[PDB]
């Protein structure tokens, strides 16, 4: 075996011949002669971290009042306007007059119903709504199941129109609103502005099943944060249907709680328990709910009937106070059938007070007496409903709300107050969309004081969205590095704002389906969930982080820098660099801002730029006609203006660009001149680079292709031959290689993918980068990246020319700081480039990592796309491995033994470089293997939920709601 | 009453009105037997 010696002269010749051909190829030295040859076409401007937070946090802060403006506007219209409605009975002479969503746009339809009148909008098209929409007037949406025309129904259409004249003054005071909507109490929905439902009743084999009732924001306005204990019969007489409307009734009542309400299932026949592996009230968000589902959908009905043990079981429950809870409502719902015992002492026992509302269920068809169960409905402040069959379960679990109410509607106006719910889906087809809640009031002879019974209700719940597209318009991240990003918390835990969210739904558990049991024809619903990420899932998670997001949820404002561990934006590396964490509290809402960026970020460069004739220079450079002299450039879609505006096809993006540069002055009355400015500087000095160095030597041996990234979004590669091989973003700001390489502080070998369609293992070349460095006044800058694609093919004659080609004795192979395969020994290995080495010597990869020569560390990705199995694509969690080097030590030898074998190994780090240098005896010489060390999205379930609820992560809930009010009536059920 | 009384605990939606589970509904459906009328359809039930 060669020694130690021979092996460091040898890594030592090769790393000093890459590390030259980069640095004499890419021209790092030359870009940064040449931004530091003018200093004056530029000036170095601050990023004050402080400064930024607070501007950013005053903006968010002022259009979030701005919206609820609007929101008081039309709670104090709709109540005014409703307290002077006359209730009519005969609507056939005056027909009301509305536009009904869901229907057929023909005029032709000739719908004529008794009582209504329709409309037929013009329906212009519009953007920040990407859908056609009327300014005219409000549409309105019904369910389905809830039959137009009745006297409820028609009631509604009568006096909610006089809301369309606020709806048109709130948008014509501030032209951004997106929807506002009026969801009422009689499943009505008035939204504005006019816009044809997404799904219509029956045109299509596909039906809708949308009630305003359960969505996130009316649950949220109507009523206050809960501690629901829900309590199942499983006795033997709930054997048959009732057992199984039960079940799919515990499911639907489950649908209607949010991340505020905490909620525990129990069982009881003869005896009571924990359904679940909870056994006390638990946080009630996605996680949770399903296991309490999973659980629900599995008990079995068998022995005798005994209320007394359930009922001090559930108020023991309810009696915790060593658990986080929101201790607002305890209530306790029973589903049952009908018994024969009320348990008088034991609600004697346990709520005399009446601090806890029961409501009851009978379930199914049965002879059962159902008094006594009536009896424990109506005597501790509750409600009684019955479901007997599938068709009731939608509206009779959600009606529990109208009670809920009661004390909010009797606080006043104390209770008027406008909360924001987490971000979810829009239903229009919007994105994600926070909405704005706020009760409206039923007061009719308020004055006088005449009925004070239906009083108690709420009328509905007004809503305005805000789209996460209009907060991130004012958290601008052009100015920041690429690694700079803002993001907010809730007082939660959860993201309203982050990089790592997605418009996808988050994903539970493993997707099982069934399709031996799928009807063709039946229009199964999709998801409502709101998208809930929490900021350690966003993220990795840190013992510093834990405590950072602690902090920043309980209103403070500080700063903080440390080291972390970065994931790249392909998830395949894992990068070590400094961050700085700036946040402050948004003063009007719960929310909280952060800021995170890196050093070497705290400056940037804005351009000085004020010569006419230099402009038309630098623009007329970025030119198609010359792509074969100045190389092939791409543009970054920015939000230059207004006019001109993104399209994902960078050819004719840059061609609207010039001509849009060319035509008007670029003087930009309505434009951004800083940015153009930025990107006009930064085409220039590329351009200036590639004419004077890259143009110079037009062929080099070991170089395929050259290219230049610069902050501004100019890219540059030098061989227009090589410009349809460049698969990277135009948008320099989403480059995962200049984003590692702006945190390393050497060069970056980035592994082609493997198993991808097109040419990306020897017509393309291996990946090399460097992030410029420029001292203007003794500050640093990393504006651009400069790189260039080697030949596979070169590079294996570098190599080769012991460590021979297809020696059967010895293998040598070359990785990087993420066992990615980059150079082999035996042209088999060669072939299958790109891949990760335990896909190709799991025993010699588990030995590395287990001598400490890599660390990996996996994290879970919640919107993952998931193929189900058998026990399109739907939504799950997928486990990511990354690998990255551990200490700084160069050089490791041993040997490793698998079945009375072994082979000797003594791996190399090249200096400068993030490759390391491997030689080991032939697999040949032990046939061992165990198992493959896969790094790929693994489709998992993890964690296990039961046992982070015994220690969950810091929450603060909601610290001001309404029950209890002794004015309460509660003489119904 | 005793052989089919309660054991009609069948999970699925559909409706079976002559059943054993009580007194009354045992008579009738013993006389619906005795009439011969769908008689089967008892038998098929008891059955299941
Ligand atoms: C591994 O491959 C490399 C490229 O694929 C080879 O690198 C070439 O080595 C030549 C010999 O040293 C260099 O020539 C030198 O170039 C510099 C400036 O470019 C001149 O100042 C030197 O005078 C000149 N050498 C002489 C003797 O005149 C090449 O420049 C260099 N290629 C590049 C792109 O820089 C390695 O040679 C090869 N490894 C081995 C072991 O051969
Ligand atoms: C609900 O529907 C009813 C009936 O369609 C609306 O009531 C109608 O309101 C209009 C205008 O307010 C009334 O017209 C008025 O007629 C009198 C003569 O009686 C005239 O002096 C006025 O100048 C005006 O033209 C109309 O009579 C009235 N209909 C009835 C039957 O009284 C009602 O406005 C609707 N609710 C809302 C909130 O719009
Ligand atoms: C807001 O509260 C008021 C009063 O609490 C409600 O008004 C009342 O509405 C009911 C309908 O549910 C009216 O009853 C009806 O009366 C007519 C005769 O006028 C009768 O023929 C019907 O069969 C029915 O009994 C009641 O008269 C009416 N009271 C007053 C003072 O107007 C109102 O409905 C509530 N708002 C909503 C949206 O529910
Ligand atoms: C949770 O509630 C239980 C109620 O039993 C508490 O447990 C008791 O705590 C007292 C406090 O001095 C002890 O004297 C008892 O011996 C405890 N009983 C049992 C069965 O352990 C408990 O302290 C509460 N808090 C926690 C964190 O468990
Ligand atoms: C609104 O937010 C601003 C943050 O800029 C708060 O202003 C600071 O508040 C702290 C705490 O009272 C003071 O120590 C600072 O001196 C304030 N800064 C300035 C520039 O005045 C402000 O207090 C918040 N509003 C309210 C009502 O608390
Ligand atoms: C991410 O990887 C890091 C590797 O540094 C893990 O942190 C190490 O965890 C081990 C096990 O407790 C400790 O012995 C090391 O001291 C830790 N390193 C440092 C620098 O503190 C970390 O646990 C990984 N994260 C996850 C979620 O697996
Ligand atoms: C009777 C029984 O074994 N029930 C369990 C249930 O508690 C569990 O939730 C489920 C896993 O999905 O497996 C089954
Ligand atoms: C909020 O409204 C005020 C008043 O019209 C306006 O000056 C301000 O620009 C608005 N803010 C936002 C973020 O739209
Ligand atoms: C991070 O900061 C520490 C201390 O300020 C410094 O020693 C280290 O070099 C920094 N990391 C990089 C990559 O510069
Ligand atoms: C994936 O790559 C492997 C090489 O290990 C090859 O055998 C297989 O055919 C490839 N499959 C696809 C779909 O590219
Ligand atoms: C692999 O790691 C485990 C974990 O400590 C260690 O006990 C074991 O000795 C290691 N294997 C070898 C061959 O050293
Ligand atoms: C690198 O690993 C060796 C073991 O191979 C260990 O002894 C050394 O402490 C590590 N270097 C560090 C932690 O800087
Ligand atoms: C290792 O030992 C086992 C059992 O002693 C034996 O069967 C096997 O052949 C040995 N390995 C080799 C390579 O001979
Ligand atoms: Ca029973
Ligand atoms: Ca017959």
């Amino acid at each position: 075996f060669p020694s130690a010696v021979t092996i460091k002269s040898w890594v030592d010749k090769m790393q000093e011949d890459l590390v030259t051909l980069a640095k004499t190829a890419s021209g790092v030295h030359q870009l940064v002669d040449i931004y530091e040859k003018y200093q004056d076409l530029y000036t170095v401007e601050p990023n004050n971290a402080r400064q930024l937070v607070e501007i950013a946090a005053r903006d968010i802060e002022k259009l979030l009042s701005n919206r609820s403006k609007a929101l008081v506007r039309l709670a104090l219209e709709a109540e005014k306007v409703q307290a002077a409605h006359q209730w009519r009975e005969d609507f056939a002479s005056n027909e009301v007059v509305y536009y009904n969503a869901k229907d057929d746009l023909d005029p032709e339809k000739n719908d004529s119903e008794p009582g209504s009148q329709r409309i037929k909008p013009v329906f212009i098209d519009d953007a920040n709504f990407r859908r056609q929409v009327s300014y005219q007037h409000a549409a309105v949406h019904i369910p389905t199941d809830i039959y137009e025309g009745s006297t409820i129904v028609l009631n509604e259409l009568n006096w909610t129109s006089a809301l369309d004249d606020v709806f048109k003054k709130n948008r014509e005071e501030d032209p951004s609103l997106l929807w506002q909507v009026f969801g009422s109490a009689t499943g009505l929905a008035r939204y504005y502005p006019a816009s044809p439902w997404v799904d219509n009743s029956r045109t299509p084999n596909k039906i809708d099943l949308y009630d305003v009732r359960r969505r996130p924001w009316y649950i949220q306005g109507a009523a206050s944060p809960k501690d629901m204990l829900i309590l199942v019969d499983v006795s033997g007489s709930v054997s048959g249907l009732t057992l199984k409307l039960i079940r799919t009734s515990v499911s639907e009542m489950l649908e209607t709680l949010s991340d505020d309400d905490f909620v525990n299932v129990a069982s009881f026949n003869s005896n009571a328990q924990d359904v679940s592996c909870f056994q006390h009230l638990v946080q009630a968000n996605v996680r949770n709910k399903k296991v309490l589902k999973d659980a629900v959908n599995n008990i079995t009905a068998k022995g005798i009937t005994d209320y007394k043990k359930g009922f001090s079981f559930a108020f023991e429950q309810l009696l915790n106070y060593n658990v986080s809870r929101a201790n607002c409502n305890k209530i306790i719902m029973l589903f049952t059938d009908g018994g024969e015992e009320r348990a008088q002492e034991i609600f004697a026992k346990y709520n005399k007070d009446k601090k806890v509302r029961v409501f009851t269920f009978s379930v199914g068809q049965h002879n059962y007496d159902r008094g006594p169960i009536q009896w424990m409905a109506c005597e501790n402040k509750g409600y009684y409903y019955e479901i007997p069959s599938i068709g009731a379960i939608r509206i009779n679990t959600q009606e529990y709300l109208d009670v809920l109410g009661r004390p909010m509607v009797l606080a006043g106006d104390k209770a008027k107050q406008v909360q924001w719910t987490n971000v979810y889906l829009d239903a229009l087809e919007l994105g994600l969309v926070i909405t704005g809640t706020l009760p409206v009031f039923n007061i009719t002879g308020q004055f006088e004081n005449k009925t004070n019974l239906k009083n108690q209700l709420i009328l509905g719940v007004m809503g305005v969205d805000v789209s996460l597209e209009d907060i991130k318009r004012l958290t601008p991240r052009f100015t920041l590095c690429p690694n700079g990003y803002y993001f907010a918390i809730d007082p939660n835990g959860y993201v309203l704002l982050h990089p790592n969210l997605q418009p996808k739904p988050i994903g539970v558990g493993i997707p099982t389906i069934n399709l031996r049991k799928r009807r063709p024809n039946v229009q199964n619903p999709k998801s409502q969930e709101p998208v809930t990420l929490d900021f350690l899932d966003a993220e990795l998670e840190n013992d510093i982080k834990v405590e950072i997001r602690n902090k920043m949820i309980d209103g403070e404002s500080g700063e903080k820098t440390f080291r972390t561990l970065v994931k790249s934006q392909d998830e395949r590396y894992i990068d070590k660099g400094n961050r700085t964490y700036t946040w402050t509290p948004v003063n009007g809402t719960d929310y909280s801002l952060a800021l995170v960026l890196p050093t070497y970020s705290f400056y940037y460069i804005k351009a000085k730029i004020e010569e006419t004739i230099t402009q038309a220079r630098y623009s007329e450079t970025l030119k198609p006609d010359n792509f074969e002299e100045s190389g092939y450039t791409f543009l970054a879609p920015r939000d230059y203006c207004s006019d001109l505006k993104p399209s994902d096809n960078n050819t004719e993006f840059l061609l609207n660009f010039n001509e849009f540069i060319d035509r008007k002055t670029p003087n930009n009355p309505s434009c951004n001149t800083d940015l153009i400015n930025r990107v006009l500087l930064d085409a220039g000095f590329t351009n200036e680079l590639v004419q004077n160095y890259w143009s110079k030597q037009k062929n080099i041996k070991g170089v395929k292709a050259r290219f230049v990234v610069t902050d501004g979004g100019i890219t540059r590669v030098y061989p227009k031959e090589a410009g349809e091989n460049w698969q990277e973003n135009p948008e320099t700001y989403e480059d995962s290689f200049y984003k590692r390489s702006l945190d390393n502080d050497n060069y970056v070998f980035t592994a082609p993918y493997f198993n991808k369609s097109g040419p990306g293992a020897y017509e393309s070349g291996i990946m090399v980068s460097k992030a410029v460095e420029i001292y203007i006044q003794g500050k640093l800058l990393k504006p651009a990246v400069v790189g260039i694609k080697i030949d596979v093919n070169s590079w294996i004659e570098n190599f080769t020319k012991d460590c021979k080609r297809n020696s059967d004795v010895m293998d040598c192979v070359i990785l990087d700081d993420g066992g990615f395969l980059l150079m082999a020994n035996h042209d088999d290995y060669t072939n299958q480039i790109g891949r990760f080495f335990g896909e190709i010597d799991p025993s010699l990869m588990r030995h590395l990592v287990n001598i400490s020569v890599y660390a990996f560390n996996k994290s879970y990705d919640y919107q993952s796309v998931c193929e189900p199995g058998a026990a399109s694509k739907q939504s799950c969690i997928t486990e990511q491995t990354q690998y990255f080097f551990d200490n700084d030590s160069k050089s490791f030898s041993g040997v490793l033994d698998c079945g009375n074998c072994s082979r000797i190994f003594h791996v190399e780090k090249l200096m400068n470089t993030n490759l390391i240098f491997i030689m080991v005896e032939s697999k040949g010489t032990c046939p061992c293997d165990t198992r493959l060390l896969i790094q790929a999205e693994q489709t998992s379930d993890g964690p296990d939920p039961c046992d982070m609820v015994k220690q969950p992560r810091y929450r603060k809930g909601p610290d001001v709601c309404f029950d209890n009010n002794v004015l309460e009536d509660y003489t119904d059920c | 009453m005793q052989l089919f009384g309660g054991r009609y605990d069948f999970e699925d939606t559909e409706v079976r009105r002559s059943n054993f589970d009580n007194f009354p509904q045992a008579l009738i459906s013993v006389f619906q037997v005795l009439t011969g009328e769908d008689w089967n359809s008892v038998m098929y039930n008891g059955i299941m």
